[PDB]
RNA sequence: GGGCGUAAAGCGCACGCAGGCGGUUUGUUAAGUCAGAUGUGAAAUCCCCGGGCUCAACCUGGGAACUGCAUCUGAUACUGG
RNA sequence: AAGGCGGCCCCCUGGACGAAGACUGACGCUCAGGUGCGAAAGCGUGGGGAGCAAACAGGAUUAGAUACCCUGGUAGUCCACGCCGUAAACGAUGUCGACUUGGAGGUUGUGCCCUUGAGGCGUGGCUUCCGGAGCUAACGCGUUAAGUCGACCGCCUGGGG
RNA sequence: GCUGCAUGGCUGUCGUCAGCUCGUGUUGUGAAAUGUUGGGUUAAGUCCCGCAACGAGCGCAACCCUUAUCCUUUGUUGCCA
């Protein structure tokens, strides 16, 4: 019933005494389309079992975001080591306005409705954090309400 | 559980002032002769509501696996958890032995295996050589992974003598997800822990009280669900 | 460095040797040249036939021929004439009359000349070696190998420098003298050289 | 809407004029600041609602916009005098 | 202030910090240009020259050795007065101010406690080490920040050229 | 006949030296790390203790051969209380 997507998949390599070594990694987002969404970092010798195992370990660490209608709450900016990560919400029937990471973590958290923009490094492991920690850092209302001590009256 | 109960078994002792954390302020009186005192007054009221939520959680047929590597307390939470039909470690906390459950459980089950074969079961095909090596694998096996035998699941919630000396058990349970009921000294760090127990736990006396105070809860939530 | 082949060295504990049979020095060297003879021409028409493994047996006034294959339907022909051309021209070769038992592989991908054979063939077929060397891991895997290693190597993909590549799932303890390791190589003659193949099959110990 | 320990980048160090910035209270001024109004900000263009070439480009009515400038009246929290 | 400053004594002289008050009353911070100081080497004139030692000479080493090693050796290093204004002039970290968990030292003041004592409790200045949150690409920095912030100045914009 | 510097097969070498890795977990943004390090010990990554590691595999060892002791079985072509 949920979202699951890949993001990018990467050779690397471990030179030993008898050469190269060569491995797969994979990065993918899980999301039930509702606003709880999780990444998942693999490492293997073969591709179907590098993504596998980023499967897993994106359905554990799973977030939980507080989304109005589809779409953001507020502007909110994610940054992570050097991916600098700028979201608003946008109007009803925009779509998603993304790079090819943010887009796929936006699309299975379920955001329908985004404007975001990705300075410094475009790196898509780190963009992915940028992105988790901008939808967590986000608030909604009534949390604040409670948080203000000042009911809903502000909306 | 009291005022004057804690007082005269002296947990009120903290480390050197040498060794303290500075989030252990709220919990500090004062420092006589470089040694800190815990305020019983601020301890015993939270160490009341998290007795009650351990009887709470205790309610629901918990699982109650109590930690301790100290062998200042060795024997003490041994008998403990054993005499109210709860779970223990003793002898050192194995590494991954929460999140890696499933190669843990592996290990269990050859361990659980060896005892029926062995000891209640048939002694032979000796060839009188494997058998004290097969012996010294069940008391290896016993002494590390014998408390948590028959457990067959993740533990409900974590009792911990020591929050800085078991860390590595508190950010497993962290990760988990599973409550933690630890006692945190002067020297530790509460960060970890859910529901602070600041006192001490060097002294034997001290621990058996704090050890018969959660079997008490514990036995009272088993008669209460009676 | 280099390894002891592996039926060799096991041949005396739980490898039976090919040929059982026994003589003196004065014909010693006459049968061996005639199971010589027997074997190589047994081969090379029988090269499609997925010949396996051949026992050659002497009893006193004849010899027997086991041929160990996977598909005896071939072998056999239509109501037995080619088994006995094969008698014909086998029995010609020793100049003694000769018995043929056909035994049957039901899992052609568990002995080690199947799979050695079958990946050389797919060499001057033009299928490539790391391909083809993991479907013959994922086959006996999946038909039930406890341990399994493939040795490709020499001027692999038309290179200029030939290269070793193997690769290992499972099972292999070859040190172990009770291990019962199935060992085959096979060749595959290349446009651009010649290549061999090795296959340890492990199945279980004692 | 970027940076300067090691990737480019802190003057060798200090004194110091111009300049930039400035603790805290009261009064006053109203220069900055803010509010209102008035006059301008040509038409075309851009945008919105329409109209006519059979459609479209194209043409076209009204509107919005051109929130920039100037003057007058007012407010005095902050900056300045 | 930096560059730097090491026998002892005398003469002249600058800054710093601590104790308790008195006094002025925003007189402050920063600073483009400007000015001053600024290791060693070097330059000018006049001295001095023990040791050391560019250059240079000889002997080795080496296929070669305009070097490393050895024996010597002039400038220079020393003084006085000018000039030079450059250093990996480095904490590779501008100055000023405020705030933010801790621990052990060093060094210099200063208030107390039966001052008994060859004993402890406070308070400042400066200074090393480790480390928390945080920050950082990472290494690491971490109340003497590279943390959280404001004022101003300097600088940077791919590698060569 | 040429090219082992196109190769297969086979062999020498360090060296019978004790190392080479993987799964899961954890750490790190990541390449990867940890496991495998450390106190000892062993012929040995052999074993133990500690240890964010828990296990596992190929190697070490064991299984194969021979020699060292005894018991039982058959006694000629071997032995003679
Ligand atoms: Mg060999
Ligand atoms: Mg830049
Ligand atoms: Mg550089
Ligand atoms: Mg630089
Ligand atoms: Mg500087
Ligand atoms: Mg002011
Ligand atoms: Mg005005
Ligand atoms: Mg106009
Ligand atoms: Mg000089
Ligand atoms: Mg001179
Ligand atoms: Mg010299
Ligand atoms: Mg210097
Ligand atoms: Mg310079
Ligand atoms: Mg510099
Ligand atoms: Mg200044
Ligand atoms: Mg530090
Ligand atoms: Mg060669
Ligand atoms: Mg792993
Ligand atoms: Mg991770
Ligand atoms: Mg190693
Ligand atoms: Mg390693
Ligand atoms: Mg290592
Ligand atoms: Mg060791
Ligand atoms: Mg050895
Ligand atoms: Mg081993
Ligand atoms: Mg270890
Ligand atoms: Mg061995």
């Amino acid at each position: 019933e949920l979202q699951e997507k890949l993001i990018a998949v990467n050779r690397v390599s471990k030179t030993v005494k008898g050469g190269r070594i060569f491995s797969f990694t994979a990065l993918t987002v899980v999301g039930d389309g509702n606003g709880r969404v999780g990444f998942g970092y693999g490492k293997a010798r073969e591709v179907p079992a590098a993504i596998q195992k980023a499967m897993e370990k994106a359905r554990r660490n799973m977030i939980n975001v507080a989304l109005n209608n589809g779409t953001l709450q507020h502007p909110v900016k994610g940054v992570h080591t050097g991916s600098r990560v700028f979201m608003q919400p946008a109007s009803e029937g925009t779509g998603i306005i993304a790079g090819g990471a943010m887009r796929a973590v936006l699309e299975v958290a379920g955001v329908h409705n985004v404007l975001a923009k990705a300075y410094g490094s475009t790196n898509p492991i780190n963009v992915v954090r940028a992105t988790i920690d901008g939808l967590e850092n986000m608030n909604s209302p009534e949390m604040v309400a409670a948080k203000r001590g000042k009911s809903v009256e502000e909306i | 559980v009291s005022m004057r109960d804690m007082l005269k078994a002296g947990v009120h002792f903290g480390h050197q002032t040498r060794y303290w954390n500075p989030k252990m302020k709220p919990f500090i009186f004062g420092a006589r002769n470089k040694v800190h005192i815990i305020n019983l007054e601020k301890t015993v009221p939270m160490f009341n509501e998290a007795l009650a939520e351990l009887n709470k959680i205790a309610s629901r047929k918990g699982k109650i696996l109590f930690v301790g590597t100290k062998r200042a307390a060795s024997e003490a939470v041994k008998d403990a958890a054993l005499s109210c039909d709860q779970f223990f470690v003793n002898h050192r906390w194995l590494g991954g032995m929460l999140t890696n459950w499933k190669t843990v459980r592996q290990s269990i089950k050859r361990l659980k295996d060896l005892e029926t074969q062995s000891q209640d079961g048939t002694f032979d095909k000796l060839t009188k050589k494997e058998a004290l090596m097969r012996t010294r694998e069940l008391e290896k096996l016993e002494n590390s992974l014998g408390g948590i035998k028959d457990m067959g699941g993740l533990p409900d919630a974590l009792f911990v003598i020591d929050a800085d000396h078991e860390h590595i058990a508190i950010k497993e349970a962290n990760n988990l997800g599973i409550p933690v009921f630890a006692i945190v000294d002067t020297n530790s760090d509460p960060d970890g822990v859910d529901f602070v127990i600041p006192g001490n736990d060097d002294a034997i006396r001290a621990v058996t009280l704090y050890l018969g105070a959660v079997a008490a809860t514990v036995r009272e939530g088993r008669s209460q669900d009676l | 460095g280099q390894k002891v082949h592996p039926n060799g060295i096991r041949l005396g504990i739980v490898k039976p040797w090919n040929s059982t049979w026994f003589a003196n020095t004065k014909e010693f060297a006459d049968n061996l040249d005639s199971d010589f003879k027997v074997r190589q021409y047994l081969t090379k028409e029988l090269a499609k036939a997925s010949v396996s493994r051949i026992v050659i047996e002497r009893p006193a006034k004849s010899i027997r021929v086991t041929i160990h294959t996977a598909r005896p339907g071939i072998v056999i022909g239509k109501k037995g004439e080619d088994v006995e051309k094969l008698r014909k021209v086998v029995a010609d070769i020793a100049g003694v009359p000769a018995q043929i038992n056909i035994a049957e592989v039901r899992k052609p991908e568990l002995d080690a000349k199947l799979v050695a054979d079958s990946i050389t063939s797919q060499l001057e077929r033009r299928v490539m070696f790391r391909r083809a060397m993991k479907r013959a891991v994922q086959n006996a895997m999946r038909l039930g190998a406890k341990g399994i290693k493939v040795e490709v190597s020499g001027r692999l993909g038309g290179a200029e420098i030939a290269r070793t590549e193997w690769y290992r799932e499972g099972r292999v303890p070859l040190h172990t003298l009770r291990a019962d390791i199935d060992y085959n190589t096979s060749e595959a003659h290349t446009t651009y050289g010649v290549i061999g193949v090795k296959v340890w099959i492990f199945k279980g110990e004692i």
